[PDB]
């Protein structure tokens, strides 16, 4: 691909 | 005549060959796209300028190497434009001064997509120029070989537009919650512009992106993109209208998706590809 979206998160109980 | 670079080393009278690793920033360019431009690279002089006149030209065979040794373009020598790899030399320039000046060299690039690029590692061979020089006093004729390498990481279009950044991280809220993604394209010209996304998914709508971290993730979460509130699937392609000299954002948001079942605490992240096409 061209472009690479990283995306990070989290959950928290 | 002797010749060095911005990156401290020379070759002496009589030739012979240099590695220049070069800083690179390669910009699209209407039907042709700026690889390097060595003339704040590459400098000579004239050793005896009041009694012999040097002549310096592009030679045959100069052509980019490594892994862009596949590729095509021009070649800009002294204000005219040459089909590059060269297949015949150049004509002269003159070097009449004991001042270090440019070698006025500048290599470009054939667009073969609308807004790809090739990835470079830092340290890469990009290409071989051999300069020769010969004057009006003797019969010497010098090849100076100038091995040019990406001194950075870098990435090269190969497209007509071009984009903000190549390598997007964002941060979402804790789930749940949004972010905006910044990213944003412009093309040399204007251009009829579209994007599609990829990336695996977890829904059958093919629109929730897979949580795919590796240290301690969150289970029934993934990630969905969005433009003013509608969903972007996989493999769909948006339109972005005609895009030219302005750069056009994207309008792309992350959110948190449910995929299904328990949604448990951890980690999620989710790696999206961005592609663009003519329309």
């Amino acid at each position: 691909a061209d472009v690479t979206i990283t995306v990070n998160g989290k959950v928290v109980a | 005549f002797a010749c060095k670079t911005a990156n401290g080393t020379a070759i002496p009278i009589g030739g012979g060959s240099a590695n220049v690793y070069v800083n690179l920033a390669p910009a699209v360019n209407v039907g042709q796209n700026l690889v390097v431009d060595l003339s704040t690279q590459i400098f000579c002089h004239n050793d005896y300028p009041e009694t012999i006149t040097d002549y310096v030209t592009l030679q045959r065979g100069s052509a980019y190497g490594g892994v862009l040794s596949s590729f095509s373009g021009t070649v800009k020598y002294n204000g005219s434009s040459y089909p590059f790899p060269t297949t015949s030399e150049t004509p002269r320039v003159v070097y009449n001064s004991r001042t270090d000046k440019p070698w006025p060299v500048a290599l470009y690039l054939t667009p073969v997509s609308s807004a790809g690029g090739v990835a470079i590692k830092a340290g890469s061979l990009i290409a071989v120029l051999i300069l020769r020089q010969t004057n009006n006093y003797n019969s010497d004729d010098f090849q100076f070989v100038w091995n040019i390498y990406a001194n950075n990481d870098v990435v090269v279009p190969t497209g007509g537009c071009d984009v903000s950044a190549r390598d997007v991280t964002v941060t979402l809220p804790d789930y749940p919650g949004s972010v905006p993604i910044p990213l944003t394209v412009y093309c040399a010209k204007s251009q009829n512009l579209g994007y599609y996304l990829s990336g695996t998914t977890a829904d059958a709508g093919n629109s929730i992106f897979t949580n795919t971290a590796s240290f301690s993730p969150a289970q029934g979460v993934g990630v969905q993109l969005t433009r003013n509130g509608t969903i972007i699937p996989a493999n769909n392609t948006v339109s972005l209208g005609a895009v030219g000299t302005s750069a056009v954002s994207l309008g792309l948001t992350a959110n948190y998706a449910r995929t299904g079942g328990q949604v448990t605490a951890g980690n999620v992240q989710s790696i999206i590809g961005v592609t663009f096409v003519y329309q």
